[PDB]
RNA sequence: AUGUCGGCUCGUCGCAUCCUGGGGCUGAAGAAGGUCCCAAGGGUUGGGCUGUUCGCCCAUUAAAGCGGCACGCGAGCUGGGUUCAGAACGUCGUGAGACAGUUCGGUCUCUAUCCGCCACGGGCGCAGGAGGCUUGAGGGGGGCUCUUCCUAGUACGAGAGGACCGGAAGGGACGCACCUCUGGUUUCCCAGCUGUCCCUCCAGGGGCAUAAGCUGGGUAGCCAUGUGCGGAAGGGAUAACCGCUGAAAGCAUCUAAGCGGGAAGCCCGCCCCAAGAUGAGGCCUCCCACGGCGUCAAGCCGGUAAGGACCCGGGAAGACCACCCGGUGGAUGGGCCGGGGGUGUAAGCGCCGCGAGGCGUUGAGCCGACCGGUCCCAAUCGUCCGAGGUCUUGACC
RNA sequence: GUAGCGAAAUUCCUUGUCGGGUAAGUUCCGACCUGCACGAAAAGCGUAACGACCGGAGCGCUGUCUCGGCGAGGGACCCGG
């Protein structure tokens, strides 16, 4: 139930009759650089690692912190919980049989200090009936002397793009082992050329 | 496809080829309307004689001038907004209508009758 | 390499050649013929006769609206690759200026002017 | 909200074009220009284009650089003095070097453009 | 209008001013002459990266 | 000087619940109820009238809650009302005027120091120096629901009518994300057109006609009106209620013995932040115990690319800084090249037509970011801080 | 208190009743008289033309809104004075 990988695109396909809409995530086949066994940690968990960026461009602390079990020369070295790794190197020729289910998370597209009209989806002042401050500004945010404080958690202008985001249950319309491509009928967060890790959940009777 | 308050062609029996859509009718909260959704609606114009004066009658929207994206995956759209008037359950008062033949509307299942009924030319 | 390449792997698989029918134009009075199943699995064989009005490219295409005043106008984008389609026949020449979106039609329509184009 | 794109550039549309064509005249005359850095960056884009058409070599393309710079003495000056100096090389006809001394009273970093020789 | 309500101190004022301050500019020997030079722009005198392209008049 | 009704925008809270759940009782057959009890997690729409909260009134719906919160919220809005000056009607007054009697009018100043809030940093601590990867105390997000259909119109029924339980299938609202599709933008990407002035006279161009002249298109991007998911399943402890055993009341009794079931509620589960959690770091790798100066080598030092920073090239990261990837043992910008993808046949020449134009060379030309290639152009050469960020006790050689 | 007007730039009780409008009218229109406290030069009652008057419908068009999106400029942010 795993695979670290670089989201590539969002591109339609047709299906028998109805048409489906996969994104096309590559999954090259990372070298599990470190088991986290469990005597040593609570997790029991893999630390693997995808694409490879030239040998010299490297602090030697990774040269050997990567050398021990030894894969080769790469950077997207991230960790995930609960997955024995019989293989010396995962690949998804059979990590994922097509048509199962999958749970994807990858970093979201940025925004910079996007405003309140964004943030909480609603907002606005009415326009053109008077506004010293037209349309899109946050409304009042409290109440006099109930506390004299903004209630601590509440909505406000902020920064809404650099966040990690997941998308849970969604269909894997098809693996394709050759170029280690994978097709996941849906959205999948990210830029593209971007980064994503992939795992599982789906128990419910629905 | 959208219509909260609107005008809308009609041409069964009907007082016109025009009616007012009051509030649409599904799921309590509502907002919009696809074909096959019932839409209760007033009848802004009355054909002389005829059988629908100036009241309001429930009726199913057909066509929509809005790009509905099909499951077979393609999308009919036509420069018109035209309901058919309906009675009680889901029927037709008049048996005549002017619209293209075609489907989806039957896939709604509620009214296989209209799709049976709606001809060809125009 | 990269995403253009691999998506052309993936579409070489499905979207494939759309089965080679690659003759756009725009004047093109034309017959597309979609399947559309429905009642009793019946793959009734719908056949539409219409005026191409636009098309949009990029591997996946969409013959864009293909229009026809049945009496009311009805327009029909009709995904060019998809297997839904079966047979296609241009009946017009690929002539007449301005590429696509010819909205001359969507508004002032009328047999007479279209013939004037 | 803007995230991806390009051409991220200051002044004002029309007079942006005017700015470029203007400095382009300058550089294609004197052979080097000293300016604030961003102006230099975009200038190398645009001018590198114009010299490309300069080696493109014919009547049309000549009248297309005329579609820009609009000044026939500088046009032919370019068009026979320059092209041989690049009648081999592919792109990157320009050069840009940041200069030691930020300017008085306005504080811009400066820069030094000249097409390569 | 929504005016400040008071001074608060040499301290907190100097806190703000404190956190301002500024960096020394970078500088390197010139490969050629020497001097300082911002680490790579063509210096005013020894005057190049390679091939002079300045000066003399 | 404590800006007063009402609306917007944002709210959060309680329960004396409108619905959703869970249960007693019935003058409950079933279904629909009635009525009280436990229940605050979510939800409580769209309009007409009026300044209106209020109220009736249409359309429904699971419902269309009641209240707080300076009759929440004007250093955030509107100002319709009402409390200014102008004006008029009614009436009261001999008169100026007046009336919780109406009527039309009638400047809303609001650069933030502090708390609070949202994001983002700076120093620094974490008693060897740095480079990565994470658990999670803890905290937040989320928690909705209807409709048809199956067991079956079966139990119930004397028919019409019609279920519990338990399993699916569909949407509506809302939540989070994504460009493929549909769609919207695309201020200069393409073409057309009008005046005019100037390039050179005609042809072809340019500027100005809003900061795109105007009209048709439009990639990327950014987006909704589009697509995908999500609301749980499970488990624990539970409230009304239902018990099992069971005494003191040698029978009986759900009780302090002692155990059990029992909900959208609580906890965990799912997402997300988070060790400045001073109690993390925990793991891993290399640096080392570099060698330094009057030894408590916790000072001064190049050391130490171990690393790091400065500068640079940039960036679907972005105000700034941060983050991330590159520095010539490069493919990171810019360009050239190839595809894409926009427009929709370039000028030139020829020929046709009195002439506006047509036709052929012509799906041509031009081409912004799109996908790759290509050391042509630049990221040259570079200095700068950098070790004890750990101790006494306990094993242990 | 005559003719003329009346739920009225006058009527409180009040959204007075009836009818017209709208799916729905505390608004306006036409009547009713129950003129609290209209009325004849502080003028009554009409009236074509006219209004930067005030009220009420209807259409045409639209970001006023249903919910908003996007793009340019000018400020805002960063640097220097």
């Amino acid at each position: 139930m795993k695979g670290i990988l670089g989201v590539k695109v969002g591109m339609t396909r047709i299906f028998r009759d109805d048409r489906a809409v996969p994104v096309t995530v590559i999954l090259a086949g990372p070298c599990p650089v470190v088991q986290r066994r469990t005597p040593e940690k609570d997790g029991y968990t893999a630390v693997q690692l995808g694409f490879l960026p030239q040998n010299p461009k490297r602090v030697n602390r990774p040269l050997k912190g990567h050398f021990a079990k030894a894969g080769v020369e790469p950077v997207r070295i991230l960790r995930e919980i609960r997955d024995f790794n019989p293989e010396g190197d995962t690949v998804t020729v059979e990590i994922f049989k097509p048509g199962e289910r999958v749970d994807v998370t990858g970093t979201s597209k940025g925004r910079g200090f996007a405003g309140v009209m964004k943030r909480w989806n609603f907002a606005g002042g009415p326009d053109s009936h008077g506004a010293h401050k037209i349309h899109r500004h946050p409304g009042s945010i409290g109440n006099r002397k109930t506390p004299g404080r903004v209630y601590k958690g509440k909505k406000m202008a902020g920064h809404y793009g650099a966040e990690r985001v997941t998308v849970m249950n969604l269909e894997v319309v098809d693996v394709i082992p050759e170029e280690n491509l994978l097709l996941v009928k849906g959205a999948v967060p990210g830029p593209n050329g971007g980064l994503v890790i992939v795992r599982e959940t789906k128990k419910a009777a629905k | 496809m959208i219509q909260p308050q609107t005008y809308l062609e009609v041409a069964d029996n009907t007082g016109a080829r025009k009616i007012m859509c009051i509030r649409v009718l599904k799921g309590s909260n509502a907002k919009y309307a696809t074909v096959g959704d019932v839409i209760v609606a007033s009848v802004k114009e009355a054909i002389p004689r005829g059988a629908v004066k100036e009241g309001d009658v429930v009726k199913a929207v057909v066509v929509r001038t809005k790009k509905e994206v099909k499951r077979p995956d393609g999308s009919a759209i036509r420069f018109d907004d035209n309901a058919a008037v309906i009675i009680n359950n889901q029927l037709e008062p008049r048996g005549t209508r002017v619209f293209g033949p075609v489907a989806r509307e039957l896939r709604e299942k509620g009214f296989m009758k209209i799709v049976s009924l709606a001809p060809e030319v125009l | 390499m990269n995403r253009g390449a691999l998506i052309k792997l993936v579409e070489s698989r499905y979207v494939r050649t759309d089965l080679p029918e690659f003759r756009p134009g725009d004047t093109v009075r034309v017959s597309y013929k979609v399947k559309e199943g429905n009642r009793t699995r019946i793959q009734d064989f719908e056949g539409i006769v219409i005026r191409i009005r636009r098309n949009g490219f990029n591997t996946t295409f969409t013959v864009r609206k293909v229009s026809y005043g049945v009496g009311v106008e009805r327009i029909f984008p009709l995904h060019s690759p998809l297997i839904q389609k079966i047979d296609i026949v241009q009946r017009g020449r690929a002539r007449r200026a301005k590429l696509y979106f010819i909205r001359n039609l969507s508004d002032r329509e009328i047999r007479r002017k279209l013939r004037a184009d | 909200r803007h995230l991806k794109s390009g051409r991220k550039l200051n002044r004002h549309s029309s007079h942006r074009l005017a700015l470029y064509r203007n400095q382009a005249k300058s550089l294609l005359t004197h052979g080097r220009i000293t300016t604030t850095v961003p102006k230099a960056k975009e200038l190398r884009g645009f001018v590198d284009h114009l010299i490309h058409l300069a080696k493109r070599g014919d009547l049309h393309a000549r009248r297309l650089v005329l579609r820009d710079l609009q000044d026939v003495k500088l046009v032919r000056k370019l068009f026979d003095e320059i092209a041989p100096r690049y009648r081999d090389r592919q792109g990157g006809y320009t050069r840009v070097l940041k200069l030691a001394e930020r300017r008085r009273g306005d504080g811009a970093p400066l820069a030094l453009v000249e097409l390569v020789e | 209008h929504p005016v400040p309500k008071k001074k608060t101190s040499k301290a907190r004022r100097d806190a703000r001013r404190s956190h301002h301050a500024l960096t020394p500019p970078t500088l390197v020997p010139c490969p050629e002459c020497k001097a300082m030079k911002p680490p790579h722009t063509v210096c005013p005198e020894c005057g190049y990266y390679a091939g002079r392209k300045v000066l003399e008049v």
